[PDB]
């Protein structure tokens, strides 16, 4: 499998963190993840052309969409679900969860599961 | 590194060690839980964790193939090859306050820790006082050994303390002094460079070969006692037959016969103990050349000349040290321009340095000097 | 077995040592190594021979022979040699 | 080879482990055939052989002195010793044939297969037709490196493939060359000389080193600071210990530091720069053994004698230039002589130039003297 | 055979590039092992290989001092010149 470490990106400021050496900020493979599945979810899809097809969510497209509020729910979970489970490194992402805390704007929340996270048998002969 | 080849015996398996040790027993059970399993099982078991981890560890940090750290080391100093230790940061760090204000050494001031980044630590090298100007520079140093510290140039702005009448501390450029521990596999090749066998007198042939290592050695020759004492001089030119710069010189000096030994040292270069060693390059002789040169109708002169100086500095470059300049062979470079009508319409008087023969270099080297067109009244 | 065990080791120490270039560094360690004490080569000013000079806190025992024997062994052959021993 | 003098605790006997295991116990039976006897003896039976084989194996292949394998090449490798290749044996082939047959490089060549040997294969050096007599000489090497190539004269006579034209091959000369692996045994012995070695460079025992390089110096001895600081001698004897002759100074005069000069070659020698190497020849002062030996069975008196003195001329290198030959030494080579069965059965009334006391050469080398029967 | 005088900013150095590239920089750090050394390299790489493969080849084969394939043969019927064709060996046979 041999993934890879990344650089840190604070999605707040918008910048590289950097330490006071001036080199970027390394982090962990799983940091580097973690960083990756929050691009990639900001990215939409087929517009970004640097990046193929398997790159990049459709979540802003949904927003002009004429569908129910559970048909929504469901391309959210789709569009989230599709977006993640690309990376190698993810294992399952579920557990959706919907607030519409008021008439028309939208709250959720879902929960991933990394390939590290499974579980092994124990045996031998 | 190299994988460790390791005798059959130290890997057994924990079953083959138990089945051996049940192999006498024919009367009583040895079932897996009967007492006899009991009794032996835990030795077998703790007989094959030590003999696969703790042997194997020792066999591994024996030899300096596969040793590491503080064993590593030791092989390095059987062959007497030690590995490089860190520095601390080094640099200056600027101070504004109240003038009457004092700031003393061994004060720390540090950068901004963060819950990403902790801070890093220096301490003052210096005491002094604002009394005269607002600011003042000290100079610091990183507490810990390493690259880490190196810092930009406003990272260092955090007084661990308070200092009354301090405005700001601010670091006004990056240091520099950082150095991290040489790497274990670097250290471990240079364990294992070591290992000439012979050619270590320091002849010519053995300093000749001893500037050759150094990179920018083109060519090397070695003068026998040129200043008595068993002194040695080393005449060298570059990749490209030229003299060595400076720089050069210094780095093969530097290489074979250190000189910045200081009084609790001893040199390390190649030069072994007695034998007085200088790095010298030959003279690049200039010639110029003078002709009355006649140009071409409309064509530009410094252009003319300045392309013969190409073509005559070419030629030059297949002059090697001690070589000897070829006069009546450079007419034809001149003349090269007249078949070819390379602006030059005619010449005469054509002189290196003022001589019309081959000139023989002598310690030196041959370079293009300075193309002067006479215009005799 | 009778010796000291620190000289056992400096003398293995300082035997395997010996092995690359003569340089002021290298025999500088080897010396030092094997005595123990800190040694600065001096490269004596004279036409072919190289000083040694000695320094220990504790200072050193009435006999130290066995050292110019490995140093007459150790030199070069065309260079001859002079000491002094500092407390 | 050497041995490691392991100490005891290291090697506990299997019992000596049992018996101590036992001494714990106050209450019950420990004879055997008990479970205290019967469960406990596996366990003293691997204790022991871990602490034998697992550690004194261990550190016995750490040390070069006991070390065989890769873990032998690793520590011949720290110190720069490095294990002989295998190489193809070499010779030529006669072929004979039609003039105009076209044989190829890289034919396989063979010898006669037998009930006891296979084809020993060979493979063509050289791509040639056959020459003017009906004959051409190609060279070829051993397909296999090692002392199988190295066949007699007239053996490869078989050639594989069908190539007419040819109507007979053979190898005049027994193939020459053809090294195997270097042995364990040679191997420890160079690793060996080179961790005890000191392996400077500019010291005498290098100048001695480049001294015996030479072809014909059988001993050499340096002097430094004959003549003062810059000044070194050579002193090289033959390999009978005599005087060595004018050439085999030159020679090694000529290999060390050289007279003639010049601008690129100051001297070009082995010594280094700025020395002043004198090569000569030393004094040989004989010391001639009389006894009266007595000789074994299966060994001939002058070989024994030519033994003696080969055993007594290494002890001479051992002898210091200027240095003390003692008769008690020469006791102990000619009583080694017998301890080691070697043609000597028993001696007595032994002088070294009929003299029992011990001799001083005068910044002399001793040269091997006469051994003689009383 | 005749050589092309291409002009030196049309065959600038990898690491002049790489150099020029780094200068833009002014707060991080530009030192190799980087994120902007080791990110920019393989652009300069590029950079220096197009400019001199792509464009000087390019230029190269237009004209015909430095023309090979062809572009050559191109450009001699331009000017009314044809590469000759091979012929077969003849003779008699007895």
């Amino acid at each position: 499998l041999d993934l890879k470490g990344s650089f840190l990106f604070d999605f707040e400021k918008g910048e590289f963190v950097k330490n006071a050496d001036g080199t970027l900020k390394k982090c962990d493979k799983v940091q580097a993840y973690k960083q990756w599945c929050q691009k990639a979810i900001l990215t939409p899809r087929y517009k970004k052309a640097a990046y193929t097809n398997i790159y990049g969510s459709e979540i802003k497209d949904l927003i002009a969409s004429n569908l129910s509020q559970s048909a929504k729910e469901l391309e959210i979970t789709r569009l989230i679900k599709e977006t993640i489970l690309v990376h190698p490194y993810t294992k399952e992402v579920g557990e959706f969860s919907f607030n519409w805390l008021e008439n028309s704007r939208l709250v959720e929340y879902e929960f991933d599961v990394l390939t590290i996270d499974d579980e092994n048998i124990v045996i031998d002969g | 590194e190299r994988e460790l080849p390791i005798p059959v015996f130290l890997t057994e398996d924990e079953d083959s060690v138990h089945e051996r040790m049940l192999s006498n027993f024919q009367d009583v059970s040895t079932l897996e839980g009967d007492f006899i399993y009991d009794a032996t099982r835990p030795t077998a078991e703790q007989i094959a964790e030590l003999k696969q981890l703790g042997l194997q560890n020792n066999l591994k940090i024996a030899f300096p193939q596969t040793s590491y750290g503080t064993y590593l080391e030791w092989l390095g100093e059987c062959k007497g090859v030690f590995k490089n230790q860190p520095t601390k940061a080094t640099g200056v760090i600027t101070f504004t306050g109240v003038q009457g204000t004092i700031i003393t050494k061994g004060t720390i001031v540090t950068t901004i820790a963060t819950d990403e980044k902790q801070s890093i630590e220096f301490e003052l090298l210096e005491t002094k006082t604002i009394g005269e100007n607002e600011t003042v520079d000290i100079k610091a140093e990183s507490r810990i050994v390493g690259t880490i510290g190196n810092v930009s140039k406003g990272s260092i702005s955090v007084l661990l303390g308070s200092i009354s009448g301090v405005k700001s501390i601010t670091n006004k450029e990056d240091f520099r002094g950082g150095t991290d521990i040489e790497d274990e596999e670097h250290f471990r090749e240079r364990v294992l460079v070591a290992e000439q066998e012979d050619k270590l007198s320091g002849a010519s042939s053995d300093y000749i070969r001893w500037a050759k290592e150094v990179d920018g050695v083109g060519y090397a020759y070695v003068v026998s006692e040129w200043a008595g004492a068993g002194t040695v001089k080393v005449l060298i030119l570059d990749k490209n037959r030229k003299a060595a710069t400076q720089e050069l010189i210094d780095k093969v000096q530097e290489y074979i016969y250190p000189l910045n030994i200081s009084e609790g040292e001893n040199r390390d270069g190649k030069a072994p103990i007695g034998a007085l060693v200088t790095v010298v390059t030959p003279d690049t002789l200039l010639i110029n050349v003078k002709a009355s040169f006649i140009f071409s109708n409309g064509f530009s002169e410094e252009t003319v000349l300045n392309n013969l100086k190409t073509k005559i500095d070419k030629y030059l470059d297949k002059i090697d040290l001690g070589g000897t300049v070829s006069y009546n062979a450079i007419q034809a470079i001149v003349g090269s321009m007249m078949l070819t009508d390379e602006g030059i319409e005619d010449f005469s008087n054509l002189t290196i340095n003022d001589v019309k023969e081959n000139i023989k270099l002598q310690d030196q080297v041959v370079g293009i000097g300075e193309i002067v067109n006479e215009v005799v009244g | 077995l009778d010796e000291d065990m620190e000289t056992r080791r400096r003398k293995v120490i300082a035997k395997l040592q010996s092995k690359y270039i003569m340089t002021p560094k290298r025999m500088s360690m080897i010396l030092q190594s094997y005595t123990g004490a800190n040694i600065k080569i001096n490269e004596n000013i004279s036409p072919y021979t190289f000083g040694v000079e000695l320094t220990s806190t504790q200072g050193f025992p009435k006999d130290l022979e066995d050292l110019y024997k490995r140093v007459n062994v150790i030199k070069p052959s065309h260079l001859a040699v002079s000491y002094k021993l500092v407390s």
